[PDB]
This record gives C-alpha cells, sequence and structure tokens, in this order.
C-alpha cells in the first residue's frame, strides 16, 4: 500500500540546463 | 526529460540532515544522454526485497535566474 | 571473389538458392521455405520430378570454373539517411595541438580561430565547452587529453 500525502517542494530540483563553464 | 528524444537524466546524492525534504539549495548533476526516441507518457516504479520516500514531482516551462559559483557550480536559484 | 574459402577438392555444394517462387520478392523480404512449386493444376508435393519441382536449387562450387561462375562475396550496405538522431558515423580524424599560435581550431564541432593554451580552470567532469557573461564560447575542454 501507500499514501497521497502532499507536502511542499521550497525550493528543490535544480539542474544545470547545459555543460557550458560560467563563473561569477 | 525526453525533449526531442535525447533522454536526459540528472542525478545528486545529499546524505541529508534530521529532516527528510530540505531548503539548502543542492544542484542536479547530469549523468547519461542517449537518444531514446519513444513515447513516454506513463511512469512507473520498482523496488526491492526485505525480510518515506519516492518523492515524485512534474515540470513546466519556467524562467529561472542562477547565481553560477566562481569555481562553476550553482549557489543560489530564483523563480521569476 | 572468394574462390578459397568456399571450394575445396571433389566439389561443393553447400549454398541453396531459389529460382522458384510463386511471386516476385518485396523489398528487404527473406523468404527462407520449401515449398514445391505447382504447375498445371496438381497440388503436387509428393512427387519429385516432373511438373513438381523443390523451390530451391544449389549453388555447387568447386574450385575450377569460369570467373562468371566463380563464388563471389557480396556484401551491401543499406543507410537510413533521414531525420533521426545519428547513431553511426565516419571516423572523424584528430591532429595536434600548437598552443601560443593563432591556429584554426576544429574542437569536436565548435569550429573558430584563435590562439589556445593551458588554463587553470575547474571544470566539473560533465562539463565539455565554455563561455562568458555574454555567451562567447571561451573555454574548450580537450577530447583526446
Ligand atoms: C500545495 O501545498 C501547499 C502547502 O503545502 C498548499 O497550497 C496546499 O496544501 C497544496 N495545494 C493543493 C493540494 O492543491
Ligand atoms: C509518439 O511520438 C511521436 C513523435 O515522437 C508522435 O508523432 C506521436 O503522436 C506520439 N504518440 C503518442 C504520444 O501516443
Ligand atoms: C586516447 O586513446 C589512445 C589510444 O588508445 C590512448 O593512448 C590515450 O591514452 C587516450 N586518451 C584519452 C584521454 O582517452
Amino acid at each position: 500500500t501507500t499514501t497521497q500525502s502532499y507536502t511542499n517542494s521550497f525550493t528543490r530540483g535544480v539542474y544545470y540546463p547545459d555543460k557550458v563553464f560560467r563563473s561569477s | 526529460k525526453n525533449i526531442d528524444g535525447y533522454f536526459k537524466i540528472y542525478s545528486k546524492h545529499t546524505p541529508i540532515i534530521g529532516r527528510d525534504f530540505p531548503q539548502g539549495f543542492s544542484a542536479l548533476e547530469p549523468l547519461v544522454d542517449l537518444p531514446i526516441g519513444i513515447n513516454i507518457t506513463r511512469f512507473q516504479t520498482l523496488l526491492a526485497l526485505n525480510r518515506a520516500d519516492y518523492y515524485v514531482g512534474y515540470l513546466q516551462p519556467r524562467t529561472f535566474l542562477l547565481k553560477y559559483n566562481e569555481n562553476g557550480t550553482i549557489t543560489d536559484a530564483v523563480d521569476c | 571473389n572468394s574462390n578459397k574459402l568456399d571450394s575445396k577438392h571433389s566439389g561443393n555444394y553447400d549454398y541453396w538458392y531459389r529460382l522458384f517462387r510463386k511471386s516476385k520478392l518485396k523489398p528487404f523480404e527473406r523468404d527462407i521455405s520449401t515449398e514445391i512449386y505447382q504447375a498445371g493444376n496438381k497440388p503436387c508435393k509428393g512427387v519429385k520430378g516432373p511438373n513438381c519441382y523443390f523451390p530451391l536449387q544449389s549453388y555447387g562450387f568447386r574450385p575450377t570454373y569460369g570467373v562468371g561462375h566463380q563464388p563471389y562475396r557480396v556484401v551491401v550496405l543499406s543507410f537510413e539517411l533521414l531525420h533521426a538522431p545519428a547513431t553511426v558515423c565516419g571516423p572523424k580524424k584528430s591532429t595536434n595541438l600548437v598552443k601560443n599560435k593563432c591556429v584554426n581550431f576544429n574542437f569536436n564541432g565548435l569550429t573558430g580561430t584563435g590562439v589556445l593554451t593551458k588554463s587553470n580552470k575547474k571544470f566539473l567532469p560533465f562539463q565539455q565547452f565554455g563561455r562568458d557573461i555574454v555567451d562567447t564560447t571561451d573555454a574548450v575542454r580537450d577530447p583526446q587529453t
């Protein structure tokens, strides 16, 4: 079985869109 | 994601803190890229054997601003 | 021409081929079957000789024929050059570096002009390209170094 609880993601789930180095 | 095929997978492993779902920023790094090119509309999970997880979210096209670290990593991001 | 692997003394009748098929063969179709061709109106499959022939005959090969009868080895290549994710491509050629010099570079498909040298970047392992604030290619990772 499983539950269908709902929560808030807050700030999370950010990946690199590309593979291009960037600084500052 | 399956944009124009070209299946995309990103992963990152954090030992977590006393809580389960944190707020501290954590970048997501790519692992593999290969041309699947098949219809993907349904999603299912697999389990294990034994004798509070599987947090699932969805994505929408949004505009984001990301602060790139001097080393090239990501330190802070903000939704628009 | 393969007259050494498909030819030995005392003959060889290993290969087969079909001169008798009910119709033509559609593009890229294999019709491996042993069905005796019908002649006239007999449903004959027990009769072996007249008016009931085996569908396939032999390619009996020996080291001594004419050129037109030698066991030629034929391999055909079919490509699919359509709008699809490329999977098989040719042997792209690599060259030297020659640093501290104005050199035309063609790094992994990123072609340009300039002078290249060693850097002290902090490229992540997954990283391949480099840029700046104005989105102009700044640094490139050597794919073979
Ligand atoms: C989404 O979560 C927040 C708080 O966690 C709140 O807006 C609401 O409970 C949820 N919205 C739903 C379930 O539609
Ligand atoms: C599957 O994908 C193709 C193109 O990738 C599309 O033309 C087709 O409508 C899709 N079929 C679905 C989503 O059932
Ligand atoms: C590239 O391939 C050559 C040939 O095997 C090998 O000697 C060299 O170490 C390789 N270098 C890298 C960076 O993979």
